[PDB]
């Protein structure tokens, strides 16, 4: 849950088969990060999407 | 054969070699003194490591920056191309110049340690910066080491970080970066870091299968329980309950049993087979614990109580039952929160502060291996505060190197943490270990101190564990333990599994686990080493304890065994004729020549294909003179005086006859390394071991005064019988002064059409059978068994074969092969454990004659041994009559499950634990919950 | 569409889970299989069936 | 709802993720997952239709 913990890669265990993944410190695609992010996100709220 | 003219060269040769003593105290004694020499070696390699390692990160300043200052290492997982931009920010990458070294059969650099960081690990966060930094005085230390003894395997800093600093730069083994190929390797769960990082645990881990963990938590328990076991070794015990409203041993055991590989599969699947339901009673659950972990009664490494407890959470801190059980606080609480939850977490971190212990979260399959390391770190707190009487040497139980060499043991030696000390500060995180120093000894390094080529084929070494686990065996192979039927683990082989257990064996395995040094000659059922004969040897069994450790060390020596010829070879132009007769052109003049791949030069490379040993072997014959010093004398003497031996038989008394109607191939064997076989023809047919020590019919010959016949493998594709032969041998009996030697074992590889013949030709003067020990088909002279050759005769009539093993003509014993690969079943080939079974003749008497009463009918039969010969005619007459066939004697490798561990725990076997262990100590900071 | 969501891409004569959670069809205008696998019948359907 | 491998977040287990996901169907937006979910919650398609 921090950048500096957050990288390098990890073990992911979703295919069956474990595989080694990169650690990638991403922001949510709709993350209210601003005033014209969090307009379109509500947007996106309101039509329920 | 020639038997009596090659016990004629023998004898007529006296003055070539000198009969010495095979003095089996003189030998352990001198064996257990190399071992606990090489032991020690090493243990002085981990004191200096260990020492260094301590001294450098007391004096190491901590920094967050190293761009300024960069760490300059050879990570294990990098490509060896060269590539400048496979740089991590804060650190440059070696690029070494990697040799193939014999020693360890790899790409190996002595210049530079290499470092292993799990996958999981970053080797760019502040952490790994930093045990990168302070442990290039370890790799330093690593070449000195190195340097002061050549023969040093792998010696490796495992630290409690995650990285591992081991010393001969190597890449790691096929996971550096390979899709399929996921390198899950953890230094901190090794067996070696895991035994010298803390001492031998009793767990109870207390599993919370109730309703609320249904689902996910429920697999992530079990996953984090099978881990956990993982973690223990031979010397933990450990037993699983769960408590739902009530508690209750997942599995047959109800006793703190050993972790050992079958028990901890008997409770990986008693976890896997448990179910959620019921309500949870945090206080049924640890009465449950506590009072298992009083439970005395049983084995148990009086040392370390702990309790795992596998919930997820709950409102119920259960403070009475730990005031009653849990007083004084002999016994620690580790509490893991698993699963992905919202319940209260908070009495389940109480646990663990109020009783010694930690507290952990498994939220997913990935944080599922970390906190178990985690434990153990916690266990290691009074190890530490018991400074330097805690720094003792440990050797690991046997098992596959990572890096792979085969066999190996590897010898432990915690590492602490030393910034204040005499200059006493805060010392917050003091309390844990920097981490665990190993160093590899070679199972191949401790045979070189047990040399066998001065014994019978029958005899050898073995040592053995306090736990009974042999450290050295001829019948310890480099596999994985079976563990049951097929659907990173240590090869513990106990002796009474590595042989045929008697009860003598039992008492003298006690011995060798207590300690002492004795002596015992007893008669004992060897068994074949190809796995299908019995043989009722008579043996001499010397033990030592090998000091400074709790090995011990014993020699199997026959009593035919006591003296041995030393070859007297000096006149180095007897040699040479006797070398000539070894070159691979004169194999029609003498026999189709197999010299035995072993250590004669330091310069032959052995070989499978021994032809092209041959070759080099000659070759370094031709040159021998100059080297004194590179080649063994001993070998060399006897091989060649044994080739001198067996040309004066192949010529002096097979080619002056040069053809026999009965014969196809005739063969001469001596324990000095040759092989030949006559005609050349037939010898492109021989499949035996070159090695001659390795030959099954020599070992099983030595043991009989008879002729021993070899019956042929049914359904191999190969050479066959038909067109090879079938193998009779007898073994020269030769007397030197008195003294019984047994240096050669002469054969026939008798022709079957040949003899058919001879056992149908009086018939004027159908169903009759010829057996040999083991109850193998010889032939017939029904012509549709005869097709059956070297088949057991169960499998040709089942009843015939039941009903003679019911007289009591055939004993047997059915025993357990832990280390045989397996196809595996439903519910490529993986290792279980297969049940063979070798017939024998039960009794001394000749002649078996009675009625076989099969089903609404009665057959006669009757069986008379033949004299000076391991066979046995059965003259049964009963063909086509009422089917009693509604099974069969198959006598094989059949797969099977081992002995039942639910009972076997009940009487276990003797077994001695460590002396001295950490546990509980005062000036503990228990104050660390997490 | 009756039935028709019951053929997935099966491995080859394995048993086990189709790859890909869509219906398939051998036939030309259909969705083929690829990567050695079989569109064979018994296969709940999408969204557990 | 605690299935294998999976808790969702929209489930009836408490009374706020109860009312958080009868709010969620109201507005209709993904109510036919919830949907399967307490389909496969009573036994599959063959039991809890
Ligand atoms: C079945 O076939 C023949 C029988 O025609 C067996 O050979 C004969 O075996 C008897 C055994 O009692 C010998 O006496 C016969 O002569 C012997 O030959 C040896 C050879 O060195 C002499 O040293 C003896 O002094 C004696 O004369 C022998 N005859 C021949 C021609 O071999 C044969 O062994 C048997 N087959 C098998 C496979 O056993
Ligand atoms: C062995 O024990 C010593 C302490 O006895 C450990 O050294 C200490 O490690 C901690 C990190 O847990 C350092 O604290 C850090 O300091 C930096 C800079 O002041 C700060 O930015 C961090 O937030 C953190 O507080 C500490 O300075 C360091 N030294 C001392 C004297 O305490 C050492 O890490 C232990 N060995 C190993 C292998 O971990
Ligand atoms: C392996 O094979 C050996 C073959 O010797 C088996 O040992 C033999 O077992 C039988 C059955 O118990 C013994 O017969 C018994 O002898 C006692 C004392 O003489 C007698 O009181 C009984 O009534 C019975 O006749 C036999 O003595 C024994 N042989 C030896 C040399 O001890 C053994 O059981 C087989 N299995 C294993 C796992 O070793
Ligand atoms: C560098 C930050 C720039 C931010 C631009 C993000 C995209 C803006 C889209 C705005 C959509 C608003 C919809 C609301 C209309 C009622
Ligand atoms: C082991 O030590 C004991 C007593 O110290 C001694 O009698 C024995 O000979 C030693 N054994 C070896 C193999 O050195
Ligand atoms: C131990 O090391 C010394 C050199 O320090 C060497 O002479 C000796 O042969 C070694 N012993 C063994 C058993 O390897
Ligand atoms: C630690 O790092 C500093 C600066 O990079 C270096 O001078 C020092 O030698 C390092 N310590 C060790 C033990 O190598
Ligand atoms: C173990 O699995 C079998 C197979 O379903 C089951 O019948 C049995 O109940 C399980 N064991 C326990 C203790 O429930
Ligand atoms: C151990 O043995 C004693 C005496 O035989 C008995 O009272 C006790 O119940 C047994 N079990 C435990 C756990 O102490
Ligand atoms: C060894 O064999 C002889 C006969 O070959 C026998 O008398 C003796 O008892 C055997 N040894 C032992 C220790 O029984
Ligand atoms: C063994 O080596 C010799 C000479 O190097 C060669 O002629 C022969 O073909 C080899 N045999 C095998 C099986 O490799
Ligand atoms: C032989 O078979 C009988 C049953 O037919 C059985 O009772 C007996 O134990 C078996 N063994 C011997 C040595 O009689
Ligand atoms: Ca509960």
């Amino acid at each position: 849950e921090l950048e500096r913990d957050c990288r390098g890669q990890y073990l992911d265990y979703e295919k069956e088969e474990v595989e080694a993944q990169p650690r990638q410190w991403k922001k949510y695609d709709f993350h209210y990060d601003n005033v014209l992010w969090a307009l379109l996100t509500l947007f996106t709220v309101s039509t329920g999407e | 054969s020639g038997v009596n003219q090659l016990v004629d060269i023998y004898e007529k040769y006296q003055d070539l070699y000198t009969v010495e003593p095979n003095n089996a105290r003189q030998l352990v004694e001198i064996a257990a003194r190399d071992i606990e020499k090489l032991l020690s070696n090493r243990s002085k390699a981990l004191v200096r490591l260990a020492l260094e390692a301590e001294k450098v990160q007391a004096a190491h300043q901590w920094r967050e920056d190293f761009a300024s200052n960069e760490v300059v290492y050879y990570n294990a997982k990098d490509d060896l191309d060269p590539e400048k931009n496979d740089s991590e920010p804060g650190s440059q990458r070696i690029k070494p110049v990697f040799i193939e070294d014999a020693n360890f059969g790899r790409q190996i650099s002595y210049q530079h340690a290499a470092v292993h960081i799990p996958t999981d690990i970053y080797e760019g966060s502040t952490i790994v910066l930093n045990e990168l930094n302070w442990t290039s005085a370890l790799d330093e230390v690593f070449k000195k080491n190195r340097e002061e003894d050549p023969s040093l395997l792998w010696q490796v800093f495992g630290s409690a970080t995650g990285l591992a600093r081991y010393y001969p730069a190597s890449p790691w083994v096929d996971n550096s970066r390979t899709p399929n190929k996921i390198d899950l390797y953890d230094v901190r769960r090794r067996p070696w870091y895991i035994q010298g990082a803390a001492s031998p645990k009793d767990m109870l881990i207390l599993v919370d299968v109730s309703g609320s963990v249904s689902g996910l938590t429920l697999k992530l328990i079990r996953t984090s329980v099978s881990e956990m076991l993982e973690t223990l070794s031979d010397d933990d015990f450990v037993n699983v309950a769960s408590f739902n409203s009530n508690a209750q041993d997942v599995s047959c055991f109800q006793h703190l049993v050993q972790a050992n590989v079958r028990n901890k599969k008997v409770l990986k699947d008693a976890v896997n087979n448990i179910t959620a339901k019921g309500i949870t009673d945090y206080k049924k659950g640890f009465s449950f614990a506590f009072e298992q972990l009083l439970n005395y009664n049983v084995s148990r490494a009086n040392c370390n109580k702990i309790i795992m407890l596998f919930t997820d959470g709950g409102e119920e801190r259960a403070q009475e039952i730990f005031n009653k059980y849990n007083k004084d606080k002999k016994v620690r609480v580790f509490t893991f929160s698993v699963g992905q939850h919202n319940y209260d977490r908070g009495p389940i971190q109480w646990m663990a502060c109020e009783n010694k212990g930690y507290y952990y979260e498994i939220p997913s399959i990935g944080a599922i291996r970390i906190n178990t390391q985690e434990y153990l770190d916690v266990l290691g707190r009074p190890m530490v505060l018991a400074g330097d009487k805690a720094k003792q040497v440990q050797w690991t139980n046997v098992y596959l190197d990572a890096l792979e060499l085969g066999l190996v043991i590897t010898g432990t030696l915690p590492v602490f943490n030393i910034t204040g000390q005499f200059e006493n500060k805060t010392n917050l995180k003091n309390q844990l270990i920097l981490g665990v120093m190993g160093v590899d000894v070679s199972l191949e390094d401790i045979k070189r101190l047990t040399p066998r080529f001065t014994l019978c084929p029958n005899g050898y070494y073995f040592a053995i564990d306090p736990n009974g686990y042999v450290l050295l065996h001829p019948n310890l192979q480099p596999k994985p333990i079976g563990v049951g039927i097929p659907t990173q683990e240590p090869v513990t082989l106990d002796f009474l599994d590595a042989e045929l257990e008697n009860d003598i064996k039992v008492e003298i395995r006690n011995k060798m686990i207590d300690g002492e040094s004795g002596e015992k000659t007893f008669r004992t059922l060897v068994k074949s080493q190809d796995e299908r004969y019995i043989d009722k040897g008579n043996r001499t069994y010397t033990w030592t304890p090998v000091n400074g450790t709790d090995y011990s060390l014993a020699l199997v020596l026959p009593t035919y065994s006591f003296y041995y010829i030393k070859a007297k070879l000096e006149e180095t132009i007897t040699q040479a004729r006797y070398s000539e007769t070894l070159k691979p052109d004169n194999f029609e003049e003498s026999g189709y020549t197999f010299i035995a791949p072993r250590d004669y030069c330091n310069d032959l490379k052995i070989s499978d294909n021994n032809t092209e040993f041959l070759l080099n072997f000659n070759e370094f014959i031709d040159r021998k003179t100059p080297n004194n010093p590179s080649c063994n004398a001993d070998l060399i003497n006897r091989v060649l005086l044994d080739a001198g031996f067996t040309n004066e038989l192949v010529q002096n008394y097979w080619s002056k006859q040069k053809n026999i109607k009965g014969v196809k191939a005739r063969f001469v064997v001596t324990d000095g390394g040759i092989t030949r076989v006559y005609p050349k023809e037939a010898g492109e047919n021989w499949q035996e071991n070159p090695e001659t020590y390795e030959d099954s019919f020599y070992k099983r010959s030595l043991d009989n005064d008879n002729y021993v016949f070899t019956a042929p493998y049914f359904n191999k594709s190969g050479p066959g019988a038909y067109e090879s032969g079938i193998m009779v041998s007898k073994a020269v009996e030769i007397y030197i002064q008195g003294k019984l030697l047994k240096p050669a074992v002469v054969g026939i590889k008798i022709d079957v059409n040949s003899w058919i013949e001879n056992f149908t030709k009086t018939s004027i003067r159908m169903d009759c059978v010829i057996l040999d020990d083991g109850g193998f088909l010889l032939m017939a002279n029904h012509d549709d068994y005869t097709n059956q050759i070297g088949r057991f005769f169960g499998e040709i009539d089942p009843s015939l074969m039941r009903h003679l093993v019911n007289i009591s003509v055939y004993a047997f014993n059915k025993s357990y092969d832990y280390q045989s690969v397996c196809e595996p079943g439903a519910a490529s080939k993986q290792s279980c454990i297969t049940e063979q079974t070798q017939y024998f003749f039960d009794n001394d008497s000749k002649s078996f004659s009675g009625v076989l009463d099969c089903g609404n009918c009665s057959r006669i039969f009757h069986g008379e041994k033949l004299m000076n010969t391991n066979l046995i005619f059965i003259m049964v007459e009963s063909k086509g009559t009422c089917p009693c066939d509604t099974r069969l004697l198959i006598q094989a490798e059949q797969t099977s499950d081992g002995p039942n561990p639910c009972d076997m725990v009940k009487q276990p076997r003797y077994r001695k634990g460590p002396d001295v262990c950490f546990d509980n100590n005062v000036l503990e900071d228990y104050t660390d919950c997490g | 569409y009756m039935g028709k969501f019951h053929k997935a891409c099966f491995p080859n004569s394995t048993d086990a889970e189709p790859v890909g959670d869509f219906p398939c069809g051998k036939e030309a205008p259909a969705r083929l299989c690829e990567g050695d696998t079989e569109c064979r019948e018994y296969w709940p359907g999408p969204n557990f069936g | 709802f605690n299935f294998q491998d999976e808790t969702p977040t929209t489930n009836f287990d408490t009374f706020p993720a109860a009312i958080l996901t009868v709010f969620q169907i109201l507005t209709g937006e993904d109510w036919n997952a919830v949907m399967y979910h307490g389909i496969e919650s009573q036994g599959g398609v063959s039991k809890g239709m």
